[PDB]
RNA sequence: ACUCUGGUUUCUCUUCAGAUCGCAUAAAUCUUUCGCCUUUUACUAAAGAUUUCCGUGGAGAGGAACAACUCUGAGUCUUAACCCAAUUUUUUGAGGCCUUGCUUUGGCAAGGCUA
RNA sequence: AAGGUAAGUAU
C-alpha cells in the first residue's frame, strides 16, 4: 500500500467518485467486483453475494444499502497506468438520499448506475437532478446487462434498442436539468459503461476494442471504439463501416461486434457447458481447469467473464477521461460550495489544491466506532495536509467572521484511509483526498469545516448540505424507564450525528421528536438508537407528518399591533402568494442577495408585479429561502422611509420568527405574502429596540395570518410502483383507500412490468408499501419521496367539528382534527383564539 | 417419451440410478453426482407438479 | 513440441468438526414460566442448559480392487518456404579537422570548420 | 399403563 500512499501526493492521479443510482442496481456489487479485482484474498462466495461495503448488520439483514461506504483503491486503466480512486458507495433507496448528498459534496464526478432490465427509475432521475445541480460530472454505467440475455431473452438488436433508449432518456433528463451542451452522455464519447456486476462484466467501447486489439492485433482500439455504436453498419466486403446497411439483415456495429459475442458467450455456458463450451473457450483463448469446469452455471459465468474481460478498465477510463481530478475540479467545487467563493484569497488558494498550504478540510459524514462511543469525521481535504497529533480549528455550521464562537480547537488523533471493512492508518493526508479523522467528534454535528488553529482568520465555512428531500415524517420517542432519559438524549445526539438529514427537536411539552424521510429511514434510525448508542428500551409513538399553514384569502381586517411602551404601531395584512412563487423562492431561483433592480424586473416580467410593489420586498420566508414574502407597502408620503428603516432588521427578524412558528400550530408558515400598510416608528432609539419591535412584529404577523382565511398544508408523497400488468388494479385499489390518485400508469419499454406514478398523502402513506406488496403477493414494489405540500381539506378553525377518539374523520373534518391533535401533542392550548 | 425424455429414459425408475456410471457418480458409495444440463432440464420438466 | 511428475474406486480404523456437520429434523433429562391439576407413568407450550439417537464433513492410518493406465503442473513450452525497416540494437547517410580551457603527461571539457 | 391383589387352610 506504499504505492497507494505515494499516489495520494499527486492530485492529478486521484479520482473522487460517487456511485449513485436507484435501489438495488448493482452499485455495491460493482464495488465488490473492484475489491475482488484489487484484493486477491477476498473472493465472492459461489451462491451468497459478497457485500463488502455493506458493513452494517442492518444493511446485511435488510439487504438494502443504508449508509455511504467510502472505498479507496488503486485501479489501473486500459493503458496500465494505475490511479487512486476514492469511491463512495451511496445507498440507492430514496429514503436515504441524505447519504448521497453527503457523498456528492466531497466528490468531483458521478457514476450513475442503471439497471438494464429496468428503465430510468425514480431515484435515478432524482440523483441525476441532484448531481447536475451540484455541478458534478455525470457518467452512466448501465449495469445488469446479463438480465437482457439470461432473463429477458431479448434478441441482440432489441438489447441494443433498450440500451439506446436508456441512454436517450438519461440524455433528455440531463438536458432538461442542465444547460451545458457538453453534458451529452454516449458510449462513443466514453461516458457510458455497460456492465454486469453479478457476472463481473464491465466494458466500454474502448476496452472491448482493446480486447480485439490484444487478440487480433493491428487495430487502433481508440479509433475502433468510435465505430462500435450507433447506426454505423459494418460492410464485410469493403471492411469499412458505413451509416447505411450493406445488406437487408445487416446488424449494427455494436450488435455485430459486442452484443453478438456477449450473447454467444453467455449462451454457450448456461446451456452448452457440457458440449461445445471447451471449444468456445479455446476460441476465446480462455483456459479453465478441470475443477473449474465443474462449477455451477452462475459461478462459471462469473469465472468465464473474469477471464475474458479481465480487469475493470472501461470504468476507469470513464472516470479518468470524464471525471475531473481534484486539481481540475477544485474551482467549480469552491465556486459552488464555499461561502466566500473563489474570489477570496483562500478561494484562490483552494483552486490550487496544494498539498502544502492552508489546511481546510470539509467533512460531510460521521462514522461511529464499534462501541458507538466515538465518531470519526469523514471528508475531503481541499487544501493543505492534515497530520496526526496536529491541533486544528474545527469550524461549525453557524460560524461566521463576526461571532467565531461555533468553532473549537481540537487535536487530530489517528488518521485513516477508509476502505469499507479495513482502514489504512496514515500519518498525513495531502489535499484532494478523503480521510477518516478522530479526536474531532465533539464539535462536529452534521457538516463541518476544519482549518489550522492559528494563522487563518479569513477562513469561512462551506455551505451546509442542501438535501434533495425534506424530512416530514415525525415520531415521538420516550424511554420505558423515565430515569434513563439522559441515555436516550445521548442516543438522540448520536443518531443526529450519524444521520445527515435527521432532525431531533424537543417540543414545548417535553416530547422528543425525530424527523425522517420514510418508514425505512425511521425504522433504521430507531433500530440504531435502541441497539447501539442509548442501549436502553425506548417507546415510539405512532408516526405523524409535519404540517404547514397557509392562507387562501386576503385578510379582511387591517391587523395592528403595538409595543409594550405603545410608542410603535405596525399595521400588516396577509394574502396568499402567486402560484409557483413559493416553489421558485425555495428552489433558490431568486435570492435575498439579488439587487433590487433585477428582483423587481423578475417579479414584473414573470409575475406581473407592479414596479413600486416589486422593489419594496424586504425579506423572504422564515429563512433565506423560506416560502414567504414580506413587502413594505407603506406609502412614502405617509411614513418616513429612513425612520422606518431604523427598525427594518428587528421587524424582519420578528417576521421570520412568526413564519417559523405559526399561529395555528408550532409549524412553518408557507405561501403567505405579508404587506406592511402603516408603521408608526418612534424616533428615540431606546424605545425602538429589538426586544420591543420583534415581539410586536411576531404578534402582528400572527394577527394578519389568523384574520386571513387559514388552511393546513400537508406533505404529499410521489410514488413510483413497479408492478406487472395484472397488479395495476390492486395498486389502484390500495391507493384509493389512502386518498391517493394516480397520475400515470405507463408500461416500461423493454420489460413486461408497468410503472404507476401516483400522489399519496404522507400521513396516509404509513404501511403503504407493506399493503401494496401484500395485496400483490410481493409483485408490486414502491418507493415514496416527498414532492409537494397540499392544503388539507376542511376548515381548521371550524369549532363546530366534533372529533371522535379512535375513528378516522371524514374529509371536511380532516383539517380540524389535524390541528387539534397537533396542538395536543405539541403541548399548546386546546384551540387558538383569533384574538391572540 | 423416447424423444424428449432420452437424457433420463434409460436409467430412470431404477434403484439408485447411474450407480455404476462413473461419469455421473463418484462410485458405488453413491455420494456425489455430476449431471449434464439436458438431464437436469428433463428432470426439471418431469417434476413440475 | 520436448522431460519429469504417479492416480481412482472400495472396505475398515483413529481423531477433529468451525460450517444450514443435516438446504433435513427426533427423543430424553434438568431448571424456570405456564396449561391440566388428583397421585405415578404419560403430558400441555414457551424459554434456557444438557444427553442420547438417525445421519455428515475434513484429516490421519491400515487393507482391497483396475494396477497399471493416463493426467495436471513444472522444466524453457526447441523448426525451414517467399516477403522488411527513420524512434532503442546485422544494411542505417553519426565522418574528420581545429580552437581554447584543463589533466603531472596521456586525455577530458566546450566551441568552430564541414561535404 | 396403573393408583381395582382379601389374608388363608386343604386337595
Amino acid at each position: 500500500m506504499d504505492f497507494l500512499a505515494d499516489l495520494m501526493d499527486n492530485s492529478e492521479l486521484i479520482r473522487n467518485v460517487t456511485l449513485c443510482g436507484h435501489l438495488h442496481h448493482g452499485k455495491t456489487c460493482f464495488v465488490d467486483c473492484l475489491i475482488e479485482q484489487t484484493h486477491p484474498e477476498i473472493r465472492k462466495r459461489y451462491d451468497q453475494d459478497l457485500c463488502y461495503t455493506d458493513i452494517l448488520f442492518t444493511e446485511q439483514e435488510r439487504g438494502v444499502g443504508i449508509k455511504s461506504t467510502p472505498v479507496t483503491v488503486v485501479l489501473p486503466d486500459t493503458k496500465g497506468k494505475s490511479y487512486l480512486f476514492n469511491i463512495m458507495d451511496t445507498p440507492g433507496h430514496v429514503n436515504f438520499s441524505d447519504e448521497v448528498t453527503a457523498g456528492l459534496r466531497i466528490s468531483d464526478g458521478v457514476v450513475l448506475f442503471i439497471d438494464a432490465a429496468e428503465g430510468v427509475m425514480l431515484n435515478t432521475e432524482r440523483l441525476i437532478k441532484h448531481a447536475v445541480q451540484e455541478r458534478l460530472a455525470v457518467t452512466v454505467c448501465i449495469n445488469k446487462i446479463d438480465r437482457l440475455i439470461l432473463e429477458l431473452k431479448l434478441p441482440p438488436t432489441d438489447a441494443y434498442y433498450k440500451l439506446r433508449h436508456i441512454v436517450d432518456e438519461v440524455n433528455g433528463l440531463i438536458s432538461m436539468y442542465s444547460t451545458d451542451e457538453n453534458l451529452i452522455l454516449s458510449p462513443l464519447l466514453g461516458n457510458v459503461c455497460f456492465s454486469s456486476s453479478q457476472y463481473s462484466i464491465c466494458f466500454t467501447l474502448g476496452s472491448f476494442a482493446k480486447i480485439y486489439a490484444d487478440t487480433f492485433g493491428d487495430i487502433n482500439y481508440q479509433e475502433f471504439a468510435k465505430r462500435l455504436w450507433g447506426d454505423i453498419y459494418f460492410n464485410p466486403k469493403t471492411r469499412k463501416f458505413t451509416k447505411k446497411a450493406p445488406t437487408s439483415s445487416s446488424q449494427r456495429s455494436f450488435v455485430e461486434f459486442i452484443l453478438e459475442p456477449l450473447y454467444k458467450i453467455l449462451a454457450q455456458v448456461v446451456g452448452d457447458v457440457d458440449t461445445s463450451l471447451p471449444r468456445t473457450l479455446d476460441e476465446l483463448g480462455i483456459h479453465l481447469t478441470k475443477e473449474e469446469l465443474k462449477l455451477n452455471i452462475r459461478p462459471l459465468l462469473r469465472l468465464v467473464c473474469k477471464k475474458f474481460f479481465g480487469e475493470f478498465t472501461g470504468f476507469v477510463d470513464m472516470c479518468v477521461q470524464h471525471i475531473p481530478s481534484p486539481k481540475v475540479g477544485a474551482k467549480p467545487k469552491i465556486e459552488h460550495t464555499y461561502t466566500g467563493g473563489v474570489d477570496s484569497d483562500l478561494g484562490e488558494a483552494m483552486s490550487d489544491c496544494d498539498p502544502d498550504g492552508p489546511l481546510m478540510c470539509h467533512t460531510t459524514k460521521m462514522y461511529s466506532t464499534d462501541d458507538g462511543v466515538q465518531f470519526h469525521a469523514f471528508g475531503r481535504v481541499l487544501s493543505g495536509t492534515i497530520h496526526a497529533g496536529q491541533p486544528v480549528k474545527v469550524l461549525g455550521e453557524n460560524y461566521t467572521l463576526e461571532d467565531e464562537e461555533d468553532s473549537q480547537i481540537c487535536t487530530v488523533g489517528r488518521l485513516w484511509i477508509s476502505v469499507a471493512r479495513y482502514h489504512i492508518e496514515v500519518n498525513r493526508v495531502p489535499a484532494g483526498n478523503w480521510v477518516l479523522i478522530e479526536g474531532v467528534d465533539q464539535p462536529i454535528v452534521k457538516t463541518a469545516t476544519i482549518t489550522e488553529p492559528r494563522g487563518n482568520e479569513e477562513a469561512q465555512i462551506f455551505r451546509p448540505l442542501k438535501f434533495n428531500t425534506t424530512s416530514v415524517i415525525k415520531i415521538a420517542v420516550e424511554p420505558v424507564n423515565p430515569s434513563e432519559l439522559p441515555k436516550m438524549l445521548d442516543g438522540l445526539r448520536k443518531v443526529n450525528k450519524s444521520y445527515p438529514s435527521l432532525t431531533t427537536k424537543v417540543e414545548e411539552s417535553g416530547e422528543h421528536v425525530i424527523l425522517g424521510t420514510g418508514e425505512l429511514y425511521l425504522d433504521c434510525v430507531m433500530h440504531d438508537l435502541r441497539k447501539m448508542y442509548s442501549e436502553i428500551d425506548i417507546k415510539v409513538a405512532d408516526p405523524v407528518v409535519t404540517f404547514c399553514e397557509t392562507v387562501v384569502e386576503t385578510s379582511s381586517l387591517k391587523c395592528f399591533a403595538e409595543t409594550p411602551n405603545k410608542k410603535n404601531k405596525i399595521t400588516m395584512i396577509a394574502e396568499p402568494l402567486e402560484k409557483g412563487l413559493a416553489e421558485d423562492i425555495e428552489n433558490e431561483v431568486v435570492q435575498i442577495t439579488w439587487n433590487r433592480k433585477k428582483l423587481g424586473e423578475f417579479f414584473q416580467t414573470k409575475y406581473d408585479w407592479d414596479l413600486l410593489a416589486a422593489r419594496s420586498i424586504w425579506a423572504f420566508g422564515p429563512d433565506a429561502t423560506g416560502p414567504n414574502i414580506l413587502v413594505d407597502d407603506t406609502l412614502p408620503s405617509e411614513v418616513d422611509k429612513a425612520l422606518l428603516g431604523s427598525v427594518k432588521d428587528s421587524i424582519v427578524q420578528g417576521f421570520q420568527w412568526g413564519t417559523r412558528e405559526g399561529p395555528l400550530c408550532d409549524e412553518l408558515i408557507r405561501n403567505v405574502k405579508f404587506k406592511i400598510l402603516d408603521a408608526v416608528v418612534a424616533q428615540e432609539p431606546l424605545h425602538r429596540g429589538g426586544g420591543q419591535i420583534i415581539p410586536t412584529a411576531r404578534r402582528v404577523v400572527y394577527s394578519a395570518f389568523l384574520m386571513a382565511t387559514p388552511r393546513l398544508m400537508e406533505p404529499y408523497y410521489f410514488v413510483e410502483v413497479q408492478a406487472p400488468a395484472d397488479c395495476v388494479s390492486a395498486v389502484y385499489t390500495v391507493l384509493a383507500r389512502r386518498r391517493g390518485h394516480v397520475t400515470q400508469d405507463a408500461p416500461i419499454p423493454g420489460s413486461p412490468l408497468y410503472t404507476i406514478k401516483a400522489f399519496i398523502p404522507a400521513i396516509d402513506s404509513f404501511g403503504f408499501e407493506t399493503d401494496l406488496r401484500t395485496h400483490t403477493q410481493g409483485q408490486a414494489f414502491s418507493l415514496s419521496v416527498f414532492h409537494h405540500w397540499q392544503i388539507v381539506p376542511g376548515d381548521p378553525l371550524d369549532k363546530s367539528i366534533v372529533i371522535r377518539p379512535l375513528e378516522p374523520q371524514p374529509a371536511p373534518h380532516l383539517a380540524r382534527e389535524f390541528m387539534i391533535k397537533t396542538r395536543r401533542r405539541k403541548g399548546l392550548s386546546e384551540d387558538v383564539s383569533i384574538s391572540k | 417419451d423416447p424423444e424428449e425424455d432420452a437424457p433420463v429414459l434409460d436409467w430412470f425408475y431404477d434403484h439408485q440410478p447411474l450407480r455404476d456410471s462413473r461419469k455421473y457418480v463418484n462410485g458405488s458409495t453413491y455420494q456425489r453426482w455430476q449431471f449434464t444440463l439436458p438431464m437436469m432440464s428433463t428432470l426439471y420438466r418431469l417434476a413440475n407438479q
